């Protein structure tokens, strides 16, 4: 899984 | 001149237990159980269930005349029966290791039924027209498909002895029966021998079955019982029967082939042209959760079963928008 | 919280910064505004990735399990075949539900750990070149423009620069 | 002026225990282990249990002599036997399926001993008084009280074949017995025939029974064997028995009510005039507390069975009062 | 423990404060006392509340469970009912005493977290208008009758009104 | 002037897991997995292992030719079978309640094998000289160590009935075998009776056995049959066989002792002169670990099987060397 | 860290200091060097010795546990006691592996803890006498020999003793 | 349950 | 167990 809540976190 | 340190904040309205703490608001969450499917009988791995239709196992075995017949080779990931079977044993009596017998059928992934004793053909000297209205189809008396009953021809029911050596190069499921009639007029009538005795054998199954003649209260209409037996004859091996009066011999058997993760299952859901991972007897799920709370039988490559109504973890922060 | 950050001396979150768990909000003569801090958001993105990532890998995938049958004669194994299923289950069923209780006690706890720890890093590095006005804010005593918050944020405040100023300030 | 911060103490001397350190003394905590018995047993949930006195299953249901007799009818929460059972099976011999019969019983709420072949009514042209000195009673040669010792009768055993239909509405516990003489003098003596058979069916059940004539070790002073065997008839089913010898044949049955929660246990504690929610055969628990280190055999709503010698949750402060 | 207070820069507790599990202590003019401090102890008290009540809710009612009977024939059926027996009754009398050590680690080291909040809520409440004389306590530079103190417990504290007359003491 | 606070570190490079990050190095940790055998099979507390050879347990207890005669009073720890057993049932039938007898020999801890009934004195007018080609032996055909193949003497088999008491004081391991020939004619010839039987008594078991003849396909060049019976006879109790043909006859039998912590396991290691508390089929365990990957197999005081790759804690601090 | 020392506000680790967890480095007149607090570290060994010790008490010893085996009409029962041995053993892989991580993440948090407190307990002993000049040190006000630096080791410090010294270095 | 330590508890 | 880390401990 990859947490994407915020759009510049490296993965 | 100010700078001042803070946290995110959101709308969400998620909530997450903690031990303290019941019912927490939280930014952000992931649930980890699964709660829904898809109301469907679905392909597995893109192999399409076993359906019986209106019979069980046993129907479909003996061959039930009820039961629509399927095509002569079938390949399956999984078998499933209806909740209402009517159409099972027709003829009243036991079906021996029945269970056992269900247990082996669910980790086969394939079947031929094919002639292993040829009607007109292989029992001379003795008439094969035998039929029942316990085993009705289409309003008129019948017989199982793949069983044949074997009476006295011309007053007389010679000894018979027949054999079959499997070169199928798989397994091979043998089924047959031993009627028991209700009186001894009855058994001379049909079997012409009162001392009548059946007799399997195989290089490891070994069996000897004898008439018990006694008044049996109706059962389908019927005082006299007929016991079910089965065997399975390894690649190779020789099954001999030999009999003079009371079997129920076999007429068609399975060749059957072994596989993994397959079982049966009793469910309502319709099949529809869909496939999935995991199957359930309410219905498919498609899912990569580690939870489900939707069924404890599982077909497949399936989250865990649990009875928790939630599963979720928070990831965020506690959410204070004030 | 376990830190006293989080609901505690920085009372409320902030739906102004969204573009991260942590961060800044700043007031000068250029303007105000917020901003994020990256690396501790980063940080702890990477943390509770991984930790969701274990409690999903600690669960095998449930490969096929049906019922079995049994006849009117076997009556102790099938009630010891139900013994067995609803043992594991029970078992299961606790280890899910408390797994998740305790490891989401811990997730605030990180979070508020981590509000504390940025809070201590900043007031560190202001010294008294600045006072604490509570509600975690700082009050510079002497003039902090876009270049001297930046360098507050990204940890290269320099103090001796702003020392005698700051000193006259505060008298 | 000053002002301090501080904590609670108090002379508590609970002790806990945490993973870095063991044996804290706090001020608050809570006890989560039951270990406390009343030594008792009771009603569960306002139903007093069936107590079998000096019997077991086996003496009870074949109806041994010695076993006081209990009231035609019965209702129970749990069925309790004692260690030293003296009383069971007298008559020496193999009693079939016994296990799945005890089974059957732990969900048994209710039985209702009634007359199913009358005495002198039922087997006419049969001897009905043979009795045994395996099953004494005061002294006294005797017999099961639930069965008959059927014998020829004026030097013949004429066939016997007789039915019963079940118009109770429940289940009934069919019992009986088949006899196996050390010497086909004793066969003859007693039957008649040396070619005996015993016959019994059902619906559902259908088998027959051939006696085995050898000489055997003394049991009780008996070289013959007794094989007992049961059979539960639905409602409205009939059982039919036919034989020309060796029948000990049912003459009262049970019919049984079934229910939820029971079980057996085996228990040295007395009944006493008292109630409770959770029974063990050491004695009743009354508590809410979620674990028990008193016994894992369990009747009831009870907490769950663990070897602790302790559980103990800290709710208040390490406790300093220096 | 964890945070440092109890047993630690605060070496004891008071069997004097008798109406809380946190609390005061002053001393003024008017006299000396103990006072707990009932929006904190109120906290821990759900808090701790909610946690026991998990612990119980998680383990099911046990229902009617005892032994089955085996001939002589049926010893590897014995065996196998033996072992699921003594399997889950290993897995529970596990699952118990850990699940209780854990919670008491968490549970001490929730109180002591408590008690350093209280004490840092005063400590920023007060400033500089008091001074930390260690063990916990404040020395006022000004002084704090009883409706000061009651000020300070019930978190309103007045520091400007006190600022200058603690300024000159303080000198 | 100045004094700083700080930490240990080292160059250690250990690495441990958490939940927030994985493969974090520290100074110092304990490995709690065992994954070390020594490759050997050992002595468990100072006793041997009973080693089956090239049988397995239905060819030592049968007495199979081919496998090494052991001494006559043996004492073990655990059993010992190879993966490549080639001699176990060498006459062609089934060893009926197998599985339960490998289960009760799992908790036996010695046996002496004793002439039950003597060779020539036991069986008068009957041959004893019985002989297979399925049981050969250096090229010849021979016959069970432990059995005795009786046929009929000078045209006849008149009806044996002999008896054995055991006064050893032990569990007796009886065992005894039932042949079936193919045709009358060699049932006949053999024993001389068509209508044969065998009884085998004690005070708690009863079997009787009669041939089936039927033609059956070849296993190990037999058409014939043979099925393997055994009884455990209680101390004091009398075992007694009766039969006019078809009785395999026992001739050794074995005294038994119970004991605990053993078990039946199948390997491929060798016997070294070693001891340990812990043996696996692939090796011995000599550890203090609580936990071990190697096999779920175990015998003796092992620690716990995991499918765990790495379990290691960490007891000192995360190591920065920097 | 969840307390901010480790890899926090005190950077790295001492290679120098080799007779404890927790320590001290001291630079004077007369001369440099490392001492590790034995207090703390003793504490923390005992400690992390019983949580190991728990842990490896907490699993009982297996005893033998060996294959049954089954004949061909008895699939069944062979599947079910497969199904014992299976469920046991994910069980228990499972309660391993996640109690070696729980157990590891709060092992990593005691030890920031017990060096984040000994940092605090030096700072609270020498007051204002000493500045921190950041990374965990502190430098004094004052000539601070061996027996003074000593006194602070060991918990001694005598504040007033060097307080007018400091005042006057400090101006 | 309820934690019935202090007489001035809400529960 | 016991944790023979460094020279001085007691255990
Ligand atoms: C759990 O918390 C939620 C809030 O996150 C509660 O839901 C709110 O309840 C209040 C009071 O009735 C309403 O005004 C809000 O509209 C609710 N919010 C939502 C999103 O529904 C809920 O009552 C709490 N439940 C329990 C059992 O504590
Ligand atoms: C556990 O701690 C208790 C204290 O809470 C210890 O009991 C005390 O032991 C001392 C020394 O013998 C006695 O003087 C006290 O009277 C004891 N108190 C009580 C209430 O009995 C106990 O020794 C500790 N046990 C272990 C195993 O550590
Ligand atoms: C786990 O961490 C170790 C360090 O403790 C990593 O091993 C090092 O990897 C770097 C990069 O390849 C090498 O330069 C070092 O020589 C390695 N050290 C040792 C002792 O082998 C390892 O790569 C990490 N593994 C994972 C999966 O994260
Ligand atoms: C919350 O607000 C976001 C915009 O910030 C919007 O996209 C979203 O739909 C809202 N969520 C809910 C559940 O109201
Ligand atoms: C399962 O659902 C996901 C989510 O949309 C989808 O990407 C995937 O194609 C689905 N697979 C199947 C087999 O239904
Ligand atoms: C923040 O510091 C970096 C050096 O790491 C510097 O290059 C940068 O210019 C600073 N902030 C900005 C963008 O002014
Ligand atoms: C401790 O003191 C209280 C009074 O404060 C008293 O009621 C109680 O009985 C004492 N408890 C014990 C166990 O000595
Ligand atoms: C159980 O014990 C409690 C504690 O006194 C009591 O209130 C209750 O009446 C008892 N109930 C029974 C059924 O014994
Ligand atoms: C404490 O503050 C409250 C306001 O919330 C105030 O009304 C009260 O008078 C203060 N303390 C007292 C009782 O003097
Ligand atoms: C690390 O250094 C020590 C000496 O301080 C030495 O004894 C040891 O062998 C080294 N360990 C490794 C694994 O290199
Ligand atoms: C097991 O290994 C330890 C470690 O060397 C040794 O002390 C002990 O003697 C060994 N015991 C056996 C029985 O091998
Ligand atoms: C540290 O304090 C102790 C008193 O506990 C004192 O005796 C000792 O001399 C001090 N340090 C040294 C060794 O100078």
């Amino acid at each position: 899984r990859a947490l994407e809540y915020f759009e510049w976190l490296s993965x | 001149d100010t700078i001042c340190i803070g946290y995110h904040a959101n709308n969400s309205t998620d909530t997450v237990d903690t031990v303290l703490e019941k019912n927490v608001t939280v930014t952000h969450s992931v649930n980890l159980l699964e709660d829904s499917h898809n109301g469907k009988l679905c392909r597995l791995k893109g192999i399409a269930p076993l359906q019986l239709g209106k019979c069980n196992i046993a129907g479909w075995l003996l061959g039930n005349p009820e039961c629509d017949p399927l095509l002569p080779v079938r390949s399956w990931s999984y078998i499933v029966e209806t909740p209402n079977s009517e159409n099972g044993i027709c003829y009243p009596g036991d079906f021996i290791d029945y269970e056992e017998l269900r247990e082996q059928l669910s980790s086969v992934s394939s079947f031929e039924r094919f002639e292993i004793f040829p009607k007109e053909s292989s029992w001379p000297n003795h008439n094969t027209n035998g039929v029942t209205a316990a085993c009705s189809h289409e309003g008129k008396s019948s017989f199982y498909r793949n069983l044949l009953w074997l009476t006295e021809k011309e007053g007389s029911y010679p000894k018979l002895k027949n054999s079959y050596v499997n070169k199928k190069g798989k397994e091979v499921l043998v089924l047959w029966g031993i009627h028991h009639p209700p009186n001894s007029k009855e058994q001379q009538n049909l079997y012409q021998n009162e001392n009548a005795y059946v007799s399997v054998v195989t290089s490891n199954y070994n069996r000897r079955f004898t008439p018990e003649i006694a008044e049996r209260p109706k059962v389908r209409d019927q005082a006299g019982r007929m016991n079910y037996y089965w065997t399975l004859l390894k690649p190779g091996d020789t099954i001999i029967f030999e009999a003079n009066g009371n079997l129920i011999a076999p007429m068609y058997a399975f060749a059957l082939s072994r596989g993994f993760g397959s079982g049966i299952i009793t469910s309502n859901a319709s099949m529809h042209e869909c496939n999935t991972k995991c199957q359930t007897p309410l219905g498919a799920i498609n899912s990569s959760l580690p939870y489900q709370n939707i069924h404890p039988v599982t077909i497949g490559e399936c989250p865990k079963y649990v009875r928790s109504a939630k599963l979720r973890m928070v990831t965020g922060l506690r959410n204070i928008p004030s | 919280g376990l830190f006293g950050a989080i609901a505690g001396f920085i009372e409320g979150g902030w739906t102004g910064m969204i573009d991260g768990w942590y961060g800044y909000h700043h007031q000068n003569e250029q303007g105000s505004g917020y901003a994020a801090d990256q690396k501790s958001t980063q940080n702890a993105i990477n943390g509770i990735t991984n930790k969701v990532n274990t409690v999903i890998e600690k669960m095998n995938i449930q490969f096929t399990a049906v019922g079995k049958e049994f006849n009117k004669l076997e009556k102790r194994m099938e009630n010891l075949n139900k013994k067995v299923d609803d043992g594991f289950l029970d078992i299961w069923t606790y280890n899910a539900e408390l797994l998740v209780l305790l490891e989401n006690e811990r997730t605030l706890d990180f979070h508020d750990s981590n509000v504390k720890n940025l809070y201590e890093k900043v007031k560190s590095q202001l010294k008294n070149n600045a006072k604490e006005i509570g509600n975690g804010c700082f009050e510079f005593y002497h003039k902090c423009d876009n270049e001297c918050m930046e360098s507050v944020r990204n940890g290269t405040y320099d103090y001796p620069k702003y020392s005698e100023e700051s000193k006259l300030n505060r008298e």
